[PDB]
């Protein structure tokens, strides 16, 4: 039975990336211009001090 | 009487009678059985004992099935109507 | 979001292991070189001895 | 001499939190999930509507 | 399925696929043992991998490429790097004998009893794969053992596979410099070699890759590692689709299709849009105009040709990441209806997007930019046949003084092939302009 | 009921045998004492060693084998060897004199008193067997002792029991090595006997087991234990039906009946797919696929011959381990398909498949592969007039210079029975051409 249990998982799957993929479409909203950006500069500018 | 059959050439006699002995680079490598020493008499003849062969050819290579890409600014058939 | 937040700490942890591995290879190779320097070092005590 | 001693210390540190992590990993990748998959079904969770 | 194999040929084609392979186990999460964690991931080895790697039943993601090299230098160090457990050792195809940058010498001397050995090889990949649906060859026009083996290979493979697709990558050779004087000689004929038998070749020129580094990149220290980043990138990018989804999903046969006009001339451009420092996007925006712009731009390209020289045929976009319809349909409108950009008069449109969900990710110690909307450039132009047009100037002196002759009528070559390809060459220019003049 | 009987001659034909029940006795797990433990396994022997050993209420595992020699060394070394024990000391039949390479010497000189005494050895198993389906005759053609002294004893177990198989197992000469040069006398002179007797005949050459071993074994130093290993192996695979059952179980009769299509020939190419380094087994994966294309490799064959240079009568295949029909009739299917293998057209199918479930299990103190899907190649084709035309070319330079006959003449032969091998074989290409002639 945990097979059907694991297609039931990774349907638990695609029910979160629809949740997420909402949440792209409120990402696109903010990705006018995004801000985690600024954060993955944050160690790009430290390490190129380095 | 027996004839001898005809020995089949499967190759062999062609190939592998001729293989054996085109792989070998014998009666040279250990050492001759002497050095024939150069007696003072001369050398090459005004640069002479060259590598120079300037060949003659046109030889075409393989096929291009790949055929002319325009039709050199040429028509179709189009246009055919009727009232 | 219990489910993404447990698969997400599980990421990191295999991460953090990954790591652990890295360093202790380099520390056996370290050793391996320090323990014959000290053996050549009792070595040349010996010879200078001489 | 020292520091070789000081080289062995380290590393027995090292494999003393190589066990703990790979228990701890072992633990939460395998009881957890296994157990959620009997998690029930928004249908009958709205009671056979 | 939809999978492919990669080969590597070359002493340059061997690293920059190291990199590629480098970055494409990032994105897999692949640890460098060969194993996933214990996440449920390997089995039949059918999952992200069955199309790039092939994780058996022994849980090892086995990488879809063969390695072949003719001198042992690069190839042992890389059989002691990081990922040398990952590679199987004999698809690492080793030679001891180099080509001299001799294109002669690497296909008549030595390819003939190493040939067998790697067709063994594809053979026996071939057998494994199910879809297969083509080849992906990496190699150089100036092969120092680039040229030779891949000309006879690439025969071999294509006489008895005639039926799938076979994508060909080459760096261009640079137009005013020149790290070999004979490069000139086996680059034309490999161009011969390959016209008629050459699916989809594509060029890049390391020249301008440098200029972005120092350009928008800021670096003015840029290293091969970056550069194979970058094409890396590149190859990445195109294999998205592959890898993941979108609104709409094309392959390589889409590309064919749809990108070469007429016969023979496969040589389109790629190129990449968001390539920026980041602390540039740092305090910048960046969305689907601008990246349109800055495509578009002519500086932007890697190869040595103005598009206000030449006009344009083909142009394929393939947007990766997070995009919507709306505003990609209305740039494009405003491309379209831009003066400048002087596309063929035959062409009403010419455009093939390609939209993937997936945003490109960054590879750890990087330097790349941090991109949600990305783009692959891929297009062809009538401003090519200037590369071409410098090259044969080049040729036709050094030739009607017939220098290193000697070298190769020493080896066994004679001067009749190197009088074909002239005016194949002349065939491809005197087609380039035909096509250009409506 | 299912038994057969063993023979070992020629000197180097003992210490491979020796190798056999040193490895029957691991998967029978039987104690170099000559009993198992306490577990009941002892009665008037009959279990899994009946058809090999004879555990009578003694509880002695007896191999069913007879070792026949002309030279003590060999035969007393192993007499003082971990296994003696279990050996019957005269069934051990020791000799005092040698053949010196000479087919006649062996085969007139010394035979005679010797025979008898070894005949008294089948009788005394013949009567003690059952069913005994057969023999199992393992030799050498440049046998110094083996092939003067077998010819003899096969022509006398011919004439009195031609009711039953006889199974000739001899390593063929090496082509293009030579340890002695009267090797060609002997060989064509024990052919032209045994081919009006002899049941099958099944050749091996050790030049391409070693030619495996540094391929793909990885051993560029491996010793008779390896080679005798192999071959070994080669017997058990062939015998494991004998041993174990399968979905399906055949017999030699099935053999003989189906691999030999006329008169005359019976010399079929045997081939083992799963040989591989236990390393090399361990990051990669078997199947029955590539197994199949590897088992068709034409490289992969221990005699030296291009199957592209003749064609295909009859394949055998042993599977021992775990297949499922599926993808075993899938996988011929395709081969059948297949374009290169060229099978003669007189034969629609001519695939004789055999299944074992038990997985071939590895030796303490070996180097063998790790084997849970196995395969032994049975296989006859017109590629072999190759080996006999290398012998002959060889041969009619000798016979016209007449070199080493002093040596034949001088102890009591003539020149009519050289005469008669020539033409004897002179039938064999005439045969084989007309058999490969459609
Ligand atoms: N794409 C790419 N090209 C490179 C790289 N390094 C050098 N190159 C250039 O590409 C050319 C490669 O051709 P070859 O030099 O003949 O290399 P090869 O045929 O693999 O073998 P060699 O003769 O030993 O060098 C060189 O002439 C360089 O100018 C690299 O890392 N990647
Ligand atoms: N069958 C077999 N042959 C071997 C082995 N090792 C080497 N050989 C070769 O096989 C041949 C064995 O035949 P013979 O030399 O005639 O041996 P013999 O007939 O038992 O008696 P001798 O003449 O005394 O050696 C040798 O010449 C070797 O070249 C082995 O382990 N088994």
């Amino acid at each position: 039975m945990s097979k059907d249990l694991q297609q039931e998982a990774n349907l638990a799957k695609k029910r979160y990336i629809d949740l997420c993929r909402q949440g792209r479409i409120f990402d696109a909203r903010n990705r006018i211009i995004g801000g985690d950006t600024q954060a993955w500069d944050f160690q790009v500018r430290d390490q190129k001090i380095k | 009487e027996p004839p001898q059959h005809p020995r089949y050439t499967s190759l062999f006699r062609a190939t592998i009678k001729n293989d054996m002995k085109k792989f070998k680079t014998a009666m040279k490598t250990m050492g001759p059985a002497k050095v024939e020493i150069p007696s003072p008499k001369d050398f090459l003849k005004k640069h002479s004992k060259e590598k120079t062969l300037p060949p003659k050819k046109k030889f075409n290579r393989c096929s291009p099935k790949k055929p002319a890409v325009p039709l050199r600014t040429d028509h179709p058939v189009m246009g055919i109507q009727s009232g | 979001a219990v489910n993404s937040a447990f698969s997400s700490r599980c990421q990191e942890l295999d991460d953090s292991l990954q790591k652990l591995q890295y360093h202790l290879r380099k520390t056996l190779t370290e050793i391996t070189d320090q323990e014959h320097q000290i053996a050549a070092l009792k070595q040349a005590i010996k010879d200078k001895e001489a | 001499e020292q520091a070789l001693r000081n080289l062995e210390d380290s590393r027995m540190s090292l494999e003393k939190d190589i066990a703990v992590k790979t228990n701890s990993l072992f633990i939460d990748r395998q009881k957890c999930m296994t157990h959620r998959n009997r998690y029930p079904s928004v249908l009958q969770l709205a009671g056979y509507q | 399925m939809r999978e492919c194999i990669s080969i590597h040929v070359g002493q340059a084609g061997v690293q920059i696929g190291n990199a590629c392979w480098e970055l494409y186990c990032l994105e897999h999460g692949i640890q460098p043992d060969g194993q996933m964690p214990s996440d449920k991931t390997i089995g039949g080895g059918d999952d992200s991998f069955n199309t790039f790697f092939s994780e058996t039943g022994a849980g090892k993601h086995v990488p879809r490429a063969v390695f072949v090299d003719l001198e042992p230098t690069v190839v042992d160090e890389v059989r002691t790097g990081t990922y040398r457990q990952l590679f199987h050792p004999e698809q690492l195809i080793t030679g001891k004998e180099d080509a001299a940058n001799n294109y002669a010498r690497g296909h008549y001397t030595i390819g003939k009893e190493i040939v067998d050995l790697v067709l063994d090889r594809i053979r026996k990949l071939a057998d494994l794969c199910t879809g297969l649906q083509g080849f992906l060859i990496f190699h150089s026009f100036g092969g120092g053992t680039g040229s030779g083996f891949a000309s006879l290979l690439m025969e071999r493979l294509s006489v008895d596979y005639g039926k799938k697709s076979k994508l060909e990558f080459a760096i261009y050779p640079a137009p005013q410099v020149s790290t070999a004087v004979v490069e000139p000689y086996n680059s034309i004929l490999t161009t011969h070699t390959t016209l008629e038998h050459s699916d989809c070749a594509f060029m890049v020129d390391n020249e301008a890759i440098y200029d972005i580094c120092r350009r928008n990149l800021d670096i003015e220290r840029p290293t091969y590692t970056n550069l194979n980043r970058l094409i890396g990138q590149i190859v990445s990018s195109i294999t998205a689709s592959l890898r993941f989804d979108g609104a709409l999903n094309v392959d390589l046969t889409e590309f064919q299709t749809n990108l070469v006009p007429y016969p023979r001339i496969h040589f389109p451009l790629a190129t990449y849009a968001p390539v920026i420092s980041a602390e540039k996007a740092y305090h910048e925006q960046l969305s689907v105009a601008e990246i349109t712009n800055a495509c578009f731009e002519p500086a932007n390209q890697m190869v040595k040709c103005d598009p206000r020289h030449g006009k344009y045929m083909a142009c394929c976009m393939l947007y990766r990441g997070d995009v919507v319809p709306k505003d990609v349909n209305a740039a494009i409108a405003t491309i379209k209806t831009k003066r400048t950009i002087q596309f063929v008069d035959w062409c009403p449109t010419g455009f093939k997007v390609g939209i993937n969900y997936q945003p490109p990710t960054v590879v750890p110690g990087g330097d790349l930019a941090k991109v949600q909307r990305a783009v692959c450039m891929l297009s062809n132009t009538t401003a090519i046949a200037e590369a071409w047009a410098r090259l044969d100037h080049k040729f036709d002196l050094m030739y009607a003084k017939r220098a290193f002759v000697h070298w190769y009528v020493g080896e066994g070559m004679e001067e009749g092939e190197f009088s074909e390809a002239r005016e194949d060459l002349a065939a491809l220019e005197k087609d380039y302009e035909e096509v250009g003049v409506d």
